[PDB]
């Protein structure tokens, strides 16, 4: 059953690699979007400061 | 004030609670299953005023209270309010100490287990009752009604049980249990009274509608002919006096509320109606069972007290039932009290003494004992 | 990921035992 | 118009604030769900590599 | 002041729609992640239930 | 990290083979 | 869409409808045997909304529909709803009009005659099918499984027929028709779930309980041992998501539902279970038949997909069956779909081209012809 071997490894290797990479790749995108949220917080504070 | 070391009986449901001692033919008193609490800020001081009021106290001072019941469609959730009701009921109204008397409490056999477990547990752990027995309401109904056989329609405030019993045996495969009850009928009546120009919202307003329902509502023998006239003419209208002197006049709405039991769609429920579910409980049973259940449609609980309910139920079943069979409704004066009376009978039967859970057995087994000894 | 690797290993071992079992049964049946 | 625009500006600052919170909640929830979901279920597939061995 | 409140409001409203859009996209990703998580855990639990035995 | 159910029951199927085979061999040796 | 006048094949019972064309290895589409109708008054205008919904349409919009099954306990009673199902089943999804294609439908010898007569009559008089055949589902399961001999225990939605076949011959005196099926297993589960605090009454609630059952329940190999642990520890509990965000936790109830198959008394049936009926179908046959039927117990249809059922049955049957003899179960992944697959195999056999009831024969003989021609 070369197929059980092909599947036992294909399931694990293809997914752990692709999937864990998506976790960390998106974690960085998300962190950057979270920075955008912080920058909006900063933008709101700056607009208020400029207007007294 | 009682003269014997007898068992206590208390049919405490989502509506009202009936209580007295085993061996009598009636409860000493009936109270609403209510614990009340102030919904207003006090201004005067030295006015007494309780944190909570129970039973008659809760209803008597209701003008400034919000009132709640502990039982949700037959299930106890607020066990602390049950404690208040049981304490008052046994200690002040029956004037007994549960510590010195066995106590019998009631519930449908298909009621969620937590209900039977808390009834057994609270009476043993907070009241120290020497013994307990959670009873089957259908059994109690048959014992009060003079039967061993029939379909018990306890059509109460919480749930309609609808269970066939034959020769003292349950026929559980045929219980057409239904989530249609007196508490829904009251809310329905409030909406249709609103349609007529009489809005109701608050607890006091709800108690008033419940009182309107209990005195004015009826089923009738024929809903279509009854509404043809009631919705067209003042001749079938009946007034009710509200406590503030205002008068509410009710027409076909007077029967639309009880009609809901036969027409569940009135409250958004998907159901065949109490008479078809009764019919199916009979039909689901074996051929040699069916004949005896057709002849024995048995009433207990509230809603069985609406004028025309006993007769509409007999007519609905005979209209679905086969010929030859004599279809009969058993609707005794012991209506609404059939379960309390049966409780007295069961608690006192000599053939039931071994069925009581003793405190020692309870303490050794824990709350789960109710399923070993009761049901 | 479905455990197809062992649906397949199961079949292989099932065949191995079924064959050994066929033989156990024959070996006894042969008398 | 200014109070209204200011209400709109403030609305948008608040809406943005609510969404700054909800973007971060989605940034953290998407993060957490991926971090726990691919990390656990992909791990469960790694475990498949071993679970389905034998 | 109106031009600034309106400009800030409309801009901030773009930040509202950008955060909102990103929230919806993160939710679609979360969902997809949840879906894959679910699909994987269930595919494994399914297959495992089928393959608990052997 | 293997699954206990799989590891064990795979061994049980291997055992049906090993045991059936031992039965086959002993039975055949006599029969 | 078809390049030949291939027969259409469909397994359509009290549960689900499986359909595709002869020659495939699977139905192309699977629908529930449901026709849904709104149980509410429309409020908005221009909303579309159908008078009736069929199959998957009926489940998709079920939040406000009452859902009925035209087939109950193995038999079609609502022929009007079946015409709507057959059209959807064969034409809307397969795009094949029966007018130019023979059709093969399923049942069992103890299935009342009207079922076979209406199946044959509807396809000939409403769909103008050129030919019909009614098959025993056991025949089809055995073709799909590569067997001519065995007991097909079909444990379906409304009825279990348990039909023995030997070397391609029916053994009708040994068919054990049992009033226990998946619909009753659903009923049991909602009653036991009620004991845990989760009551299910309406159509939507019923369909949810069937989903809980299909995904969470299992048979296991030894219910007394399974209960000893499941009743003692949370480690065997499983959560199910109700489509409103509530979670229902199910414990030993998780196997007590399918356990009914090994304990029919749970639903009021006078039976020891499906392994007893498998045993009796074999026992009723001459011994030279029995040895091959015991060695080929066959799972088909519904409930065959509960974890542990194929293995539980082999254990339960070998426990009743004589020793020395090998008792074995045939339970491929092509389970539950084996009846449809066998229909494909049978419909397309060159030798089966002489087994079809033609339209001309039907028109001359009338609806009763199926009783003369099928089996
Ligand atoms: N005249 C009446 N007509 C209809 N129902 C009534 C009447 N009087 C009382 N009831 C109803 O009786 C119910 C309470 O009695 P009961 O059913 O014996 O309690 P339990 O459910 O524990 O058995 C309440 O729903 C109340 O509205
Ligand atoms: N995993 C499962 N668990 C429990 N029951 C199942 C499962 N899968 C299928 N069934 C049941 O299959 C039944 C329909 O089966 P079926 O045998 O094809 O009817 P029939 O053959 O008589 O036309 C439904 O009641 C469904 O609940």
């Amino acid at each position: 059953l070369n197929e059980l071997q092909a599947l036992i490894e294909a399931h694990f290797e293809n997914r752990k690699k692709e999937e864990e990479e998506l976790v960390s790749l998106k974690d960085r995108i998300e962190r950057r979007r979270a920075e955008r949220a912080e920058q909006q917080r900063i933008r709101n504070e700056r607009e208020k400061e400029r207007q007294n | 004030d009682e003269d014997e070391t007898t068992a206590l009986v208390c049919d405490n449901g989502s509506g009202l609670v009936k209580a007295g001692f085993a061996g009598d033919d009636a409860p000493r008193a009936v109270f609403p299953s209510i614990v009340g609490r102030p919904r207003h800020q006090g201004v005067m001081v030295g006015m007494g005023q309780k944190d909570s009021y129970v039973g008659d106290e809760a209803q008597s001072k209701r003008g400034i209270l919000t009132l709640k019941y502990p039982i949700e469609h037959g299930i106890i959730t607020n066990w602390d309010d049950m404690e208040k009701i049981w304490h008052h009921t046994f200690y002040n109204e029956l004037r007994v100490a549960p510590e010195e008397h066995p106590t019998l409490l009631t519930e449908a056999p298909l009621n969620p287990k937590a209900n039977r477990e808390k009834m057994t547990q609270i009476m043993f752990e907070t009241f120290n009752v020497p013994a307990m027995y959670v009873a089957i309401q259908a059994v109690l109904s048959l014992y009060a009604s003079g039967r061993t056989t029939g379909i018990v329609l306890d059509s109460g405030d919480g749930v309609t049980h609808n269970v066939p019993i034959y020769e003292g045996y349950a026929l559980p495969h045929a219980i057409m249990r239904l989530d249609l009850a007196g508490r829904d009928l009251t809310d329905y009546l409030m909406k249709i009274l609103t349609e007529r120009g009489y809005s109701f919202v608050t607890t006091a307003e709800r108690e008033i509608v419940r009182d309107i329902k209990e005195k004015l509502c009826y089923v009738a023998l024929d809903f279509e002919n009854e509404m043809a006239t009631a919705a067209s003419s003042s001749s079938l209208e009946k007034s009710y006096e509200l406590p503030d002197g205002q008068v509410i006049t009710i027409g076909n709405e007077r029967f639309r509320c009880p009609e809901t039991l036969f027409q569940p769609s009135f409250i958004g429920m998907e159901s065949a109606g109490i008479h078809e579910t009764t019919y199916n409980s009979i039909m689901k049973c074996d051929i040699d069972i069916r004949k005896d259940l057709y002849a024995n449609n048995v009433m207990s609980g509230g809603t069985t007290m609406y004028p025309g309910i006993a007769d509409r139920m007999q007519k609905e079943i005979t209209a679905l039932a086969p010929s030859t069979m004599k279809i009969k409704i058993i609707a005794p004066p012991e209506r609404k009290y059939s379960v309390w009376i049966g409780g007295s009978i069961l608690a006192s039967l000599s053939t039931f003494q071994q069925m009581w859970i003793t405190k020692q057995e309870y303490d050794e087994a824990g709350p789960s004992i109710v399923h070993r000894k009761c049901f | 990921a479905s455990m197809d690797a062992i649906k397949k290993k199961m079949q292989m071992l099932k065949l191995d035992k079924e064959n050994a079992l066929d033989r156990a049964e024959q070996a006894e049946a042969d008398k | 118009k200014l109070k209204e625009a200011e209400t709109r500006a403030e609305f948008a600052e608040r809406s943005v604030t609510k969404l700054e919170k909800s973007i971060d909640d989605l940034e953290d929830e998407l993060y957490a769900q991926k971090l726990k979901y691919k990390a656990i279920s992909e791990e469960l597939d790694h475990a498949l590599n071993d679970m389905t061995s034998i």
